[PDB]
């Protein structure tokens, strides 16, 4: 097995469990119009 | 490495009848799968961006709908650019859609942004075509390259403090943004947890909470899961792919949550339209949509 092998399983079984731990020591709105890209179809 | 090469030989068959194939040398594709692996590695994987953005959902090797897209939304640099994920699989053009968008990423790096989905990930694009077209066309190893630089994709992006996109939805361990910081990379995709839900889960209008997924992994997860992460981490819209959507977007939970799904006539077996979200500097958003044949 390579060491990227070996690396990118270590960080897959990692990555299953991240903890919740984490400490530390404008607005959206929309046209009112689609605009059809092709609209010969 | 010629970039600019790459690039002129994949827009080259750019209005020839759609299925025209570009084969670049095996050399310049893992050029490009390595180069855009080191950015990756690079910028965060949880990407903080800034509007003006145009946002596109699931490609799936459709080469000239993204050609579609690219030349109605400007060609980058013309527009800056996030895609939600899969690029592979179930299209003819697996190859040439990855390459590009990989050229592009190198090319414009703080401009052009790229999220994993779920079959940016070997088990996955093994079975649904990615494999093969490379087995076919190059060899496998080049695939093998392939997902060496699809298990260093950041996972998600928030587009002004306002618009959280990723491939999939929410998880159930999604409790601060600072875990999805936490991943690794490089990583595959894990059969459960944080990083398996960004990817694979689903909003549905019949759960009130988390429930259960049809596909067999990952959740499903109501309009009030949508609107408690809206409020708690003072956020107006989750941008989503994953699905195919008859009209290219669809809302859900009174447009607190839009699913994007850009490719028309998806695997030849739906009749959906395509869209893309475009997002201006005040974040007024409005879709362009690919009309099926
Ligand atoms: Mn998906
Ligand atoms: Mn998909």
């Amino acid at each position: 097995e390579t060491e990227l092998d070996n690396l990118t399983e270590f960080n897959t079984a990692h990555n299953k469990r991240i903890s919740t731990l984490t400490i530390e020591e404008s607005r959206v709105t929309f046209s009112e119009d689609d605009e059809i890209i092709n609209p010969e179809d | 490495l010629n970039l600019d090469s790459i690039i002129g030989r994949l827009l080259e068959v750019q209005g020839s009848r759609p299925g025209k194939n570009v084969q670049l040398t095996e050399n310049e594709i893992r050029g490009l799968c390595l180069k855009s692996r080191e950015i990756f590695l690079s910028q965060p994987i949880l990407l903080e961006l800034e509007a003006p953005l145009k946002i596109c959902g699931d490609i799936h090797g459709q080469y000239y709908d993204l050609l579609r897209l690219f030349e109605y939304g400007g060609f980058p640099p013309e527009s800056n650019y996030l895609f939600l994920g899969d690029y592979v699989d179930r299209g003819k053009q697996s190859l040439e859609t990855i390459c590009l968008l990989l050229a592009y990423k190198i090319k414009y790096p703080e401009n052009f942004f790229l999220l994993r989905g779920n079959h940016e990930c070997a088990s996955i694009n093994r079975i649904y075509g990615f494999y093969d077209e490379c087995k076919r066309r190059y060899n496998i190893k080049l695939w093998k390259t392939f997902t060496d630089c699809f298990n260093c994709l950041p996972i998600a992006a928030i587009v002004d403090e306002k618009i959280f996109c990723c491939h999939g939805g929410l998880s159930p361990d999604l409790q601060s943004m600072e875990q999805i910081r936490r991943i690794m990379r490089p990583t595959d995709v894990p059969d459960q947890g944080l990083l398996c839900d960004l990817l694979w889960s689903d909003p549905d209008k019949d759960v009130q909470g988390w429930g259960e997924n049809d596909r067999g992994v990952s959740f499903t997860f109501g309009a009030e899961v949508v609107a408690k992460f809206l409020h708690k981490h003072d956020l107006d819209l989750i941008c989503r792919a994953h699905q195919v959507v008859e009209d290219g977007y669809e809302f859900f939970a009174k447009r607190q949550l839009v699913t994007l799904f850009s490719a028309p006539n998806y695997c030849g077996e739906f009749d959906n339209a395509g869209a893309m979200m475009s997002v201006d500097e005040t974040l007024m958003c409005s879709f362009q949509i690919l009309k099926p044949a």
